[PDB]
């Protein structure tokens, strides 16, 4: 009755105009996943550079003498790719493609006194036995405090924190697809599994079963898993090809709501334009939901689920060409569709120039969007 | 919307009241009918197994300790059954609760007819009547039947009661309410727990005696019975001086009882 | 009948030991496939990004 | 609302092999099947009917019956309108057993939640053991309406709900 | 019979998708090497400009 989606909405009506405020480019390779600390002080990301950095939000808001990363961790070695902070900016867990998992306690610090990381409880999976992890999320069950994590041998393991013990594990059909994301019910009663190819597959967290497996009808994959913050049976999926952001009722299995931003017909199964939503941001707000998504086409797009002739482009220069949302009803579902309408020099394009493999948000003062790229370069937008 | 959390309980040595135990029914199928046994022991199809679907089973209820029976075992009335072995009775046993020893269990014999004066095992179960924590077994169990054995009082127990094991436990917890309801997501969980049910019921031939505990209640409480022993609150005055007396002896200033039995026999 | 009955029953037993042989087979197949998936996903990525 | 006037919820309550479920079944999708699955757990369903004028939305509930799956605590019966206590007119245990049945409804139901004695398999004549006098007068003598249903062919499966649901109705 | 059949086009697949992955790999790197090649022309241009 009473979990709330985020411990920091985003202010009412927030409509974000999409003012570069941090160009930080301090990864080598791609950058994979950003997460924000719950109490949003702390953000960090994690690359193929192997580094894991920790950037500080509150000094990205008006007095940005130096954007610089507080604190970078390499020492887990291989590609880390994925992180999540453990509910308190003290912990921070990210995992290696080598196959580790590491606890990494993040020090606040008095500015006389530098910051630091330091190791806690480690974790190596056997890449025969379990292979490496591909997604992991960490949530309170009130008496513990689980990092749930999906390994690429099916394993979506359950590790206690304040044990050393398995909470759980949940074998998942690698039948199904290899898992490249999944998504917690906020009410901690129920996960969705997004594989490979297009299957999203539900457990029952209380009775720790597998109870449902819808596949998309292009089998195409997951490349994102986000519950809901309005209907607990939902799941929001980002699909491979036309920037398809899909929603499904995991109870009945029926699409209900679909983003289209394709040069393809909606919906159509034929010939999908090769980009896809990396990461999505959806938040309740004020009632109406919104939902922010970047991705292959280098666009942060703003979708107003209530209002979806308001949706825009967040990132892109004015220059291409304008776009038009349309909400239509093809199978049955509502589909808010994206068509194309047909001082110095021009100013620098703010936008990525590579593939934005992520999307977050954290509320300091104002709320922030920050959207990572495949070269590296994390961006701030106020 | 809700009555407090308060735990009332009794010490186990201050209930002074018999134990009762109800037989409640016997779920599952027997060991068919095998006919090779029967050509080599003709008295064979003369046995509830190859007279009736449903022979008129009874059950003894025995408590052990140490491995010793406590007392005599008691059986179930006869009751009649046709299509369902459901006792439904409340056996009183011999035993009471301050009576009961931590490690006390109730070893539950199936038995049937085997010819004129034989009655042979249909099986055996036997559950500790304290939990982990040393309280008595509360409300509704179903004890695991281990088939054509006697129920086993030793300690440990060759018969335990106690992938549907898991679900059960969850799905008496949500029965009682101490999981969290969730219809959309029961609907289609419990459809997944029927089919291992019935899995099971095809895999193995297993049989499940249900039982139940009394309840104890005062003013609409619920009383738990946790095991203790009185004087269990008499922590030892122990103190480490021995300035003078160096060596302690128990017997020190108490009556000489090898003098008083010759004393008892000579005068 | 008792003799025949033994034949086909360790005929079904040993062909249904060779599905589980090849239900085991797959498994690893599942575990070896999902990994060289993973990496040509991986790589599909990083031929967009190049 | 514009979609229900009222949402009624029915449980169905019982010893195990009455036709909970296939009462269930035979209502809300108008199918039988003789492959017995054991209820666990909670099952419900949800029809909509008309009755007097008004748009009643019936989710029917379906609990195990089985006592290896049930308890004496019952969440169940909480926030139901109304309960059905199914019995086998062949089985005469489960008739005796609606004693029980009425005492865990009286303790765990509501204080006036509508009730109905169903005698499900009548079909089952030369089998019948429980006699419609002998489970009347029981009903009568506690004021539960009773009805003779038959899931296999859908005798006066309806009728039991479309009475129950009125029953409620007058009652709200 | 048709698990045999099953792991006869599984084992195909698993080879196509190794020697793919190689001709990703393959290009991938070849890509890099031009991608270098563009970056190191693009900053002499830069510095010239
Ligand atoms: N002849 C006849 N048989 C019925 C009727 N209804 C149910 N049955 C049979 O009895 C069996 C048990 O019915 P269920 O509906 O599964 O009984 P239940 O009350 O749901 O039992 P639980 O789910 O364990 O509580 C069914 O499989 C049918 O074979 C009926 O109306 N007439
Ligand atoms: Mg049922």
């Amino acid at each position: 009755e009473n979990a709330e989606w985020e411990s920091k909405p985003p202010p009412p009506g927030w409509r974000p105009k999409g003012l570069l405020v941090a160009h930080l480019h301090e990864h080598k390779s791609a950058v994979n996943r950003i997460r924000v600390s719950d109490e949003h002080s702390l953000f960090a990301t994690c690359s193929n550079d192997g580094t894991v950095k920790i950037w500080n939000s509150q000094k990205m808001e008006g007095k940005t003498t130096t954007t610089r990363s507080i604190l970078t961790y390499s020492r887990i070695g291989g590609r880390v790719k994925t992180l999540t902070f453990c509910q308190g900016s003290h912990y921070l867990a990210i995992a290696s493609d080598n196959g580790a998992v590491q606890l990494l306690g993040i020090e606040a610090s008095k500015l006389p006194k530098s910051p630091k990381i330091h190791p806690l409880q480690s974790r190596i999976l056997d890449q025969k036995e379990d292979g490496c992890v591909v997604d992991m999320h960490h949530f309170n069950s009130g008496a513990q405090s689980v990092l749930a994590y999906a390994t690429v041998n099916g394993s979506l393991v359950g590790w206690d924190l304040r044990s050393s013990s398995n909470a759980w594990t949940l074998k998942h059909d690698l039948k199904s697809g290899l898992i490249t994301s999944f998504a917690v019910d906020i009410h901690q009663c129920w996960l969705c599994i997004g594989t490979s190819s297009g299957t999203m597959a539900c457990w029952d967290m209380r009775f720790q079963l597998p109870i449902s497996s819808h596949c998309h009808p292009s089998r195409a994959r997951i490349r994102r898993l986000s519950m809901h913050p309005l209907y607990q049976s939902w799941v929001i999926a980002a699909v491979q090809g036309n920037n398809e952001v899909s929603m499904w009722d995991m109870e009945t299995g029926d699409r209900r709501f679909t983003l289209w931003a394709s040069s393809a017909p909606p919906l159509s199964e034929l010939q999908p334009s090769p980009h896809s939503v990396h990461g999505i941001y959806c938040s309740p707000a004020d009632g109406n939901p919104i939902l922010l998504t970047a991705g292959s086409d280098m666009k942060i797009r703003f979708w107003d689920l209530a209002y979806p002739e308001r949706s825009y482009v967040v990132a892109g220069s004015t220059s291409s060409p304008s776009v038009s949302y349309y909400r239509k009803i093809i199978e049955g579902t509502e589909v808010v569709q994206e068509i194309q309408n047909k001082r110095g020099p021009e100013s620098l394009p703010v936008g990525h120039h590579d593939i934005i493999t992520d999307v977050a948000t954290f509320q300091t003062t104002q709320g922030f969007i920050v959207t990572a790229s495949r070269d590296g370069i994390v961006k701030v937008w106020k | 919307m809700g009555e407090a959390e308060k735990f009332h309980y009794i010490y186990s040595c201050d209930l002074d009241i018999n134990v009762q135990l109800k037989i409640g029914s016997l779920e599952g199928k027997r060991e068919q009918k095998s006919y090779k046994a029967v050509l080599e022991d003709p008295m064979l199809k003369f046995s509830g197994l190859y007279q009736e679907t449903c022979s008129d089973l009874y059950v003894t209820c025995q408590v052990f300790a140490e491995g010793k029976p406590l007392a005599l075992p008691v059986r179930t009335s006869y009751k009649a059954f046709s299509t369902r072995w459901n006792w439904n009775e409340w056996l009183k046993l011999p035993v009471k609760y301050p009576d009961l020893p931590r490690n006390a269990q109730v070893a539950l014999t199936i038995w049937d007819v085997y010819g004129p004066g034989k009655a042979v095992p249909v099986g055996g179960t036997t559950v500790s009547l304290f939990g982990k924590y040393g309280m008595f077994r509360q409300g509704m169990h179903d004890l695991k039947v281990w088939p054509n054995v006697e129920a086993d009082g030793s300690e440990p127990t060759k018969t335990p009661g106690r992938q549907m094991s898991r679900l059960a436990k969850l799905t008496k917890a949500h029965r009682q309410g101490h999981m969290v309801k969730v219809d959309w997501l029961d609907r289609l969980t419990f459809r997944e727990i029927e089919m291992i049910n019935e899995s099971e019921k095809r895999s193995s031939n297993f049989m499940y005696l249900m039982v139940e505990f009394r309840c104890v209640k005062c003013d609409d409480k619920e009383y738990g019975i946790v095991y203790y022993e009185k004087d269990g609150d008499e922590s030892s005055p122990i103190l480490t001086s021995f300035e003078l007396v160096k060596v302690p002896d128990p017997q020190m200033s108490m009556e000489n009882l090898v003098e008083s039995k010759h004393h008892k026999l000579a005068r | 009948v008792e003799k025949n009955r033994k034949i086909v029953a360790e005929n079904l037993e040993k062909v249904q030991a060779e599905a589980e042989r090849l239900d085991q087979e797959e498994a690893q197949y599942q575990r070896e496939y999902s990994e060289f998936k993973r990496q040509q996903l991986e790589l599909d990525d990083e031929l967009k990004s190049v | 609302n514009p979609e229900y006037d009222y949402l009624f919820k029915l449980l169905l309550i019982g010893d195990s092999g009455v036709g909970k479920s296939c009462l269930l079944l035979r209502f809300a999708d108008d199918t039988y099947t003789e492959s017995y699955i054991s209820t666990i757990g909670v099952d419900f369903k949800i029809r909509t009917i008309e009755l007097d004028g008004k748009t009643i939305k019936l989710q029917i509930w379906d609990t195990a019956g089985l006592e290896r799956f049930r308890t004496i605590t019952s969440s169940y019966y909480r926030g139901a309108h109304g309960i059905i206590v199914v019995y086998d007119v062949t089985d005469q245990e489960s008739f005796n057993n609606v004693k029980q049945w009425l005492q865990e409804i009286d303790r765990y139901a509501s204080e006036n939640v509508n009730k109905l004695l169903v005698g499900n398999k009548c079909d089952l004549t030369t089998k019948k053991v429980v006699d419609y006098t002998t489970a009347k007068e029981f009903a009568d003598s506690l004021g539960i309406p009773f009805l003779e249903t038959s899931a296999k062919n859908a005798t006066n499966v309806e009728q039991s709900f479309m009475t129950m649901a009125a029953e409620i109705k007058k009652r709200m | 019979q048709k698990l045999y059949s099953r792991a006869q086009r599984h084992q195909e697949k698993k080879e196509k998708i190794q020697r793919h992955n190689r001709k990703l790999g393959d290009l991938v790197e070849k890509k890099t090497i031009d991608l270098r090649s563009h970056y190191e022309r693009l900053a002499n241009l830069r510095r010239s400009h």
